[PDB]
RNA sequence: AGUAGUAACAAGAGGG
RNA sequence: UAUACCUCUGCU
């Protein structure tokens, strides 16, 4: 449901899922199903990606403040969100 | 799987029960992080249980335009398409 | 070709005058329309604007 | 052929470019980068 | 010969001659005939089995392909933003800021049959909003002299004047 | 005056 | 009203 969405899922996937899904031509108030799928999809993409860094030495890390300065790389980069192009 | 078969990407597949399934049960995102999404996985099933075309036509200020447009004898645009 | 050894042939070398002047907006409708005909009709009326708007045309 | 606010495509790629130019080709420089590109990121 | 009539939306005098009288001299004439149109036109069906319809199918498949760039190419055009003929970037990148200063922005999906939509919706809004640039001039003191510079004016134009603006065609001699 | 030819040029606009 | 100057323009 679009308040249920809108309720349970945050500003960004909510912009990204808005985005990503004016394509086709459907929207959140007619095809409820594919925006709370799409958002839910992007979720996890967020939770699978984030806070996860690599350390100099080559290993896998993970940590709290999640801004990489430097001394650390984000392990996994997010492809699903972003413009096709 | 049988759709993404020949290029080697990797598959990875959740449940909002809980159950889970990668590529080959070689997980490697670590067990904290894989745990705390089948969790919001979770709590999604749960609030959600507690919880084609191509068109083009004209507009009044037009179509009275197109009315008014056609041949004598004709009253509609709709009237002389039909003709 | 298709004609036979007993028939005559002339070319007229031709001009229209007054082309534009005498070519009406309306039968651009009637022949868009009738080219178009068993067409989606999005697309019927999509093509047959410019020949209305030329019928409603007012020069500077 | 793309609808999206100018900006936001060329930063985008500015990260990735940026990114991959280190990762696979200094992390000083990319951090620089990085700053520069939430820098103007934050300007509306 | 034809049949006069006022328009509804605009009150031009509106001649009509199709389905009119026939000729009857040599002299030049515009009472052509739907009907006679329509056997032409169809016989030319007749003789090309299925070129209409081959005909058709790709003009379906380019409208619903063509972009809105593809405007921007061509002949100049009469913009009736400015009264004044301009380049077809500029005529329609003035209309595109006009339509989107009002209630208009389909277009902005990126595809031209999207754009083509709001044409036809934008002779709904009767006050049309427009913007207009004059002269006014400044008074500057050098280390005390008249300075000029341009200002803008926002005006409003009505469902007669806009409907007539977007029926407009320029004028020239031909040299 | 002259150019020109179905209407223009023979400078235009500004410091008014 | 006149006379000198000064700036912009030469397909817009």
């Amino acid at each position: 449901m679009e308040n249920f969405v809108r309720t349970n899922f945050n500003p960004m996937i909510l912009e990204r899922a808005e985005k990503t899904m004016k394509e086709y031509g459907e929207n959140p108030q007619n095809e409820g199903n594919k925006f709370a799928a799409i958002s839910t999809h992007m979720e996890v993409c967020f939770m699978y990606s984030d806070f996860h860094f690599i350390d100099l030495e080559g290993n896998t890390i993970v940590k709290e403040n999640d801004d990489d300065n430097a001394m650390l790389k984000h392990r996994f980069e997010i492809i699903e969100g972003q413009e096709r192009n | 799987a049988s759709k993404l078969k020949g290029e080697n990407v990797y598959i990875h597949i959740f449940s909002f029960d809980g159950e889970e399934m990668a590529t080959d049960d070689e997980y490697i995102l670590d067990e904290e992080s894989r745990a705390r999404i089948k969790t919001r996985l979770f709590v999604l099933r749960q609030e959600l249980a507690t919880a084609l075309e191509e068109e083009f036509s004209y507009p009044p200020t037009f179509q009275r335009l197109a009315n008014q447009s056609l041949p004598p004898s004709f009253k509609d645009y709709h009237q002389f398409k039909a003709y | 070709a298709k004609s036979t050894d007993e028939e005559l042939s002339y070319t007229i070398t031709g001009d229209n005058t007054k082309w534009n002047e005498n070519q009406n907006p309306r039968i651009f409708l009637a022949m868009v329309l009738r080219i178009t005909a068993g067409q989606p009709e999005w697309f019927r009326d999509l093509l047959a604007v410019a020949p209305i708007m030329f019928s409603n045309k007012v020069a500077r | 052929i793309g609808m999206a606010s100018m900006l936001d495509a060329m930063l985008s790629r500015a990260r990735i470019d940026a990114r991959i130019d280190l990762e696979s080709g200094s992390s000083q420089d990319f951090s620089e980068i990085t700053n520069t590109c939430k820098a103007i990121e934050a300007l509306k | 010969r034809g049949i006069w009539k006022t328009n509804s939306e605009t009150g031009a005098q509106q001649l009509n001659p199709i389905d009119g009288p026939l000729p009857e001299d040599n002299e030049p004439s515009g009472y052509a005939q739907t009907d006679c149109v329509l056997e032409l036109i169809e016989g030319l069906d007749r003789s090309h089995p299925g070129l209409f319809e081959t005909a058709c199918q790709e003009t379906i498949d380019a409208i619903q392909q063509t972009r809105v760039d593809k405007l921007t190419q061509g002949r100049q055009t009469y913009d009736w933003t400015l009264n004044r003929n301009q380049p077809a970037a500029t005529a329609l990148a003035n209309t595109i800021e006009v339509f989107r200063k009002n209630g208009y922005k389909l277009n902005e999906s990126g595809r031209l049959i999207d754009f083509l939509k709001d044409v036809l919706l934008s002779f709904e809004n009767d006050s049309m909003e427009v913007t207009t640039h004059f002269q006014k001039k400044k008074r500057i003191r050098d280390n005390m002299i008249t300075q000029r510079t341009i200002g803008k004016k926002r005006v409003k134009l009505t469902k007669k004047n806009y409907l007539i603006r977007a029926l407009t065609l320029n004028t020239m001699t031909k040299d």
